[PDB]
RNA sequence: UUACCGAUACCAAGCCAUAAAAAGAAGAAAAAAUUUUUUUUUAGAAUCUUUUUAUGAGUAGAAAAUCGUGGGGU
RNA sequence: AUUUUAAAAUUAUUUGAAUUUUUCUUCUUAUAAUUUAAGUUGUUUCUAUACAGUACUUUCUUAACCCACUCGUCUUGAAACACGGACCAAGGAGUCUAGCAAAUGUGCAAGUGUAUAUGAUUCUUUAAACAUUUUACGCAUAAUUAAUGUAAUAUGUCUAUUGUAGAUUUGUGCCCCACUUUGCAUACAAUACCGGUAAGCAA
RNA sequence: UAAAGCUAAAUAUAUGUAGGAGACCGAUAGCAAACAAGUACCGUGAGGGAAAGAUGAAAUAGUACUCAGGAAUGAGCAAUUAAAUAGUACCUGAAAUCGUUAAGAUGGAACGGAUUAAGAGAGAAAACAAGUAAAGAGGGGAAU
């Protein structure tokens, strides 16, 4: 007998093995395995770890966002483990230098007409191993709807989260515990 | 032949699957190993380490 | 009580038994964990049929082979023993059940002369 | 492009019309293409993964010797033949094809 | 990239011609299975 | 997916997941939404806070087309229209698009976001926000009201 | 008792049904998948076999 | 006051699994006969391979990996 | 198959020194070997000069020493003087549909799903597949108010609110480090602005 | 433009009849009923309501003949069949339960765990001998 935390294991969290299926995405995911084991960097380890991760922490990054990140270092290369999606509120774009999981069209066509260049994360193991004048970015994680009903329960006092209601009309959860005047509010 | 007018190339009117575009892929070239052994990136390689 | 043959250890013989199945006939003798609440064997009372657990595993070097040495691998006809004329050295042939006599003599015939041995050679005849 | 040889092993390890199991004796599986020449089941010996590959195989109760584009020919022979389509190799496919002249 | 065409006789090559650009998706293995998986579903007879 | 269900992994386990002191039984806090303000009342407070009484004054029939009415925003007006006459108008200053949102499928025109400096739009649409046609006049554009 | 109403049927996204297809096409393309489906195509010239 | 006996605890060693870790995407070794033969092997599957260390009760309950059965594609 | 290496120790020669002054004194100079290094090796017998026995492997049956209460269950507590079970076979219990969410996989992405339906040399299979003349509908893209309604910096600038930490990037001291540069996600706050309510004014 | 009237299609069909199908059930299942089934049988009545499929290719092969028996049966040197231990309760033929033979144990339970020992059954795929020379049967490959 021993009298150890959790008997003496090493206890981790988190994802420990790809989950898709994607041959392509197994191709990639080994390819920067190796790179973060063979080299030292930084970059290819968490390019390792983020190839890895769920849906929801592969948000989309749309081009304003991009274009705006990358404001300062113009002759960099932004480097995004989710989708690049289109922004129509942009109006223009200029010149930018992408590698990305995933392109949609629209953004994909914008890019090259700009005159920037879309890459994939083979190219971009291929000319940049290290990483060097790459830019790791992501989106948005938390802005998801999912979000915004977690947290602190909706009827805990100053809690923001949103309730899960068929409508959202004046006769749905609006009445008593939503104002003062049905005996409290929140 | 008639797999480009169906798939996008050289469109006709009533045969051609409307607005459909070809999927992209995830990579653009999926040998990996010789992009492993590309000099670019076995410049990149530290030396080699040893087991336990 | 461990058996040892050369390098092979056997970590236990005589398999693990059901509880209770030696004095109930529609007890099947197969091995079924006990769940039970007051159930000796699940609180692993002493003196009474132990409980199969993974500390009897064996050594996996030694895992799979039979007392020859060599692993076990079944055939249904000529085409599937192929693989073995580079694997003579380490893999045992058996022939399937099912296989008639025929086929079990063109079998035996060409695992001879690929000199793979045979378990079962002298089946049907 | 589009394909690759690690794309085709990521395919066909698992999904294949060649892999033969080993559910009696647990530990063997075997990969039986006609270009493996051990018929591990590997991408280094896969004859479907490997762009160029050679082995010797019987036929019909005859020793074939074969070339991956997917040329096929009937012991001198066969290291002159050897010789003519090289890419340890090659002893390993010599003795292969010694051991399968024992064949009836 | 081209494919030569043959004849109904094998013995010949008839003017070649050129790969359709739908031969370079991605080939995809798991996404052909469960998008089988869901359509076989669909010529089900009830009982 | 039958062969995938939790219930199969529990198959030789008596209770089936339930326990074995409380049990499963059927309804054994009632049916529905039957405990709210009683027994259910934590529930329904923390996770339903306004969900009992009434407010406000009944509308008896609706006839949601009366009322119906899209919005968009100032910022996604240039989006509308393509690329290359985006180009055009931008390039030329002696001619402005002419959008008429309706046409698209929008009744209001709101003031979020940033139209481009300079560069005038002519917007018709059947309601405008006050700082939609603030933005819009302030870019040298025009608001037409139609209908 | 098994009921008439289960759900029998998918629905398949036809953006996906479009892609599967195209997969199918690509991989009838690529002779080592053909020889590992189980056809006996060692004897023929090449894969995306087209005749006249 | 000594010696001794005495656990599923403790110590050294082996093996199984769990957790974690170090690391990894190509060349002849031996033996037996008589320079020439013969016998074995001559590895490279990334949820993989090699090695290392610690650890292992368990109802209710949870999960993973496995084992089977009717029927359907391949 | 590029650490069972190197070192360490020992032996035999060898260079110098030191010292407890020497037949195991120590420290290196070089070479050669060894193992005390760098987890068991050798010899001789037997099995046996057999083809399955009186041996060896194994199953079973019997003893013998030590141990061993009837399972399932409710229960704080069951071997219970608690209940169910004479025996055996076969059958026998978290499923199906609707709806919601979370998780994860997949496609597309400010969109997405082509609903009912239509067409079309497909009409064994096929009750499935395939298709949809450049504002059908759902959900989403904007909130808020009982409500008339109103509706997100704001044209000085295609710019993209402000801080504190912070991933990544850039330099100077291709691989450690302190200052530089950039400042993702996110957290904590600050600010604006939208709807409602108060308050002040109110043509 | 009420207090009068008619009107086809697109729609529904646990009924009846007739076609066609199925990732359905496979004789304790599937309808209650695969069969002489809403039958037998029960209840004064309204009603309730089963069990029960399979020899063999062919009985146009369903057991002839003899012996012993009152007979049922049995046995055969007799007989159909590929087969009768397929003989009409007839495919296969499990378990509970019982019989015969053999072996063993046996002082108010029996069984068991763990470790061996003695018996008794089986067994050679590691549990010795590759090659070498001869003669006998064979099989293949290359060489004109």
């Amino acid at each position: 007998g021993i009298a150890l935390k959790n008997v003496g294991r090493i206890k981790k969290h988190g994802r420990k093995h790809l989950v898709s299926k994607n041959p392509y995405l197994r191709l990639l995911v080994k390819l920067y395995n190796f790179l973060a084991r063979r080299t030292n960097a930084n970059f290819n380890k968490i390019i390792a770890k983020r190839l890895i991760m769920p849906k929801r922490y592969r948000p989309p990054l749309s081009l304003s966002k991009l274009q705006y990140h990358m404001a300062n270092h113009p002759n960099d290369i932004a480097v995004v483990v989710g989708s690049i999606t289109d922004d129509k509120r942009l109006f223009s774009l200029k010149q930018l230098k992408v590698c990305a999981l995933r392109f949609t069209e629209t953004a994909r066509k914008r890019i090259e007409d700009a005159g920037g260049e879309c890459l994939t994360f083979d190219q971009l193991a291929l000319k940049y191993p290290t990483g060097k004048k790459c830019v790791l970015l992501r989106g948005p994680t938390k802005a998801r709807t999912a979000e915004k009903h977690f947290g602190k329960a909706p009827g805990k006092p100053k809690s923001k989260a949103r309730p899960y209601v068929r409508s959202k009309g004046r006769k749905f959860e609006k009445a008593r515990g939503r104002r003062k005047s049905r005996a409290y509010k929140k | 032949k008639k797999l480009d007018v169906i798939y996008g190339k050289i469109h006709e009117k009533k045969v051609t699957k409307k607005n459909y575009i070809l999927p992209k892929s995830i990579v653009h070239n999926p040998d990996i190993y010789r992009i492993i052994h590309s000099d670019k990136v076995q410049a990149s390689l530290l030396a080699k380490k040893k087991p336990c | 009580a461990v058996k040892k043959v050369g390098k092979i250890i056997k970590k236990r013989t005589k398999k693990f038994t059901r509880f209770q199945s030696n004095r109930f006939m529609r007890v099947k003798p197969a091995w079924r964990k006990p769940r039970g609440i007051d159930c000796r064997v699940r609180r692993r009372y002493k003196g009474t049929n132990l409980m199969p657990s993974i500390g009897y595993g064996s050594n996996k070097k030694t895992k799979f082979l039979l007392p020859n040495n060599k692993y076990k691998y079944v055939v249904k006809n000529v085409k599937e023993m192929e693989p073995l004329i580079m694997n003579h050295t380490k893999y045992c042939v058996q022939i399937a059940h099912n296989v008639s006599s025929k086929k079990r003599k063109q079998i035996i015939e060409r695992a001879k002369q690929m000199n793979v041995s045979v378990i079962n050679a002298k089946a049907r005849l | 492009s589009n394909v690759s040889n690690a794309l085709v092993w990521e395919l066909t390890r698992k999904s294949n019309c060649f892999i033969k199991k080993n559910k009696a004796g647990k530990k063997g599986v075997f990969l039986c293409d006609p270009l493996n020449v051990n018929y591990k089941n590997t991408p280094s010996s896969s004859g479907l993964v490997k762009s160029n590959s050679t082995n010797v195989t019987l036929k019909d109760g005859k020793v074939v010797f074969s070339v991956k584009v997917n040329q096929h020919f009937k012991m001198k022979n066969v290291e002159k033949l050897l010789q003519q389509h090289g890419s340890k190799n090659k002893e390993k496919l010599l003795k292969k094809y010694k051991r399968l002249s024992k064949l009836y | 990239p081209v494919a030569n065409v043959y004849s109904t006789n094998g013995k010949n090559v008839v003017g070649e011609v050129e790969i359709p650009v739908v031969f370079q998706t991605p080939i995809r293995n798991d996404l052909i299975q469960s998008v089988y998986t869901n359509m076989s579903k669909n010529r089900r007879h009830p009982y | 997916a039958t062969r995938f269900k939790k219930n199969r992994k529990k198959r030789g386990h008596v209770s089936a997941g339930h326990g074995r002191v409380g049990k499963h039984r059927k309804h054994p806090g009632g049916r529905g939404k039957a405990g709210g303000l009683h027994h259910m009342r934590i529930n329904f407070d923390k996770y339903h806070p306004g969900y009992f009484g009434k407010v406000g004054m009944r509308h008896l029939n609706l006839l949601k087309n009366r009322t119906y009415c899209p919005t968009i925003n100032v910022d996604k007006l240039w989006g509308l229209l393509p690329e290359e006459k985006k180009k055009e108008f931008s390039e030329n200053k002696d001619i402005a698009p002419v959008i008429d949102v309706t046409r698209k499928g929008y009744f209001k025109v709101l003031g979020n976001g940033k139209l481009k400096h300079n560069q005038p739009i002519v917007v018709k649409a059947r309601y405008f926000s006050s700082v939609a046609e603030k933005k819009i006049k302030a870019v040298g554009g025009q608001c037409i009201l139609v209908a | 008792p098994t009921k008439i109403w289960r759900r029998w049927g998918r629905k398949v996204n036809l953006k996906e049904k479009r892609y599967a297809v195209c997969s199918s096409i690509a991989a009838s393309g690529v002779t080592s998948l053909v020889l590992a489906r189980g056809h006996r195509i060692s004897h023929l010239k090449e894969v995306p076999l087209v005749v006249s």
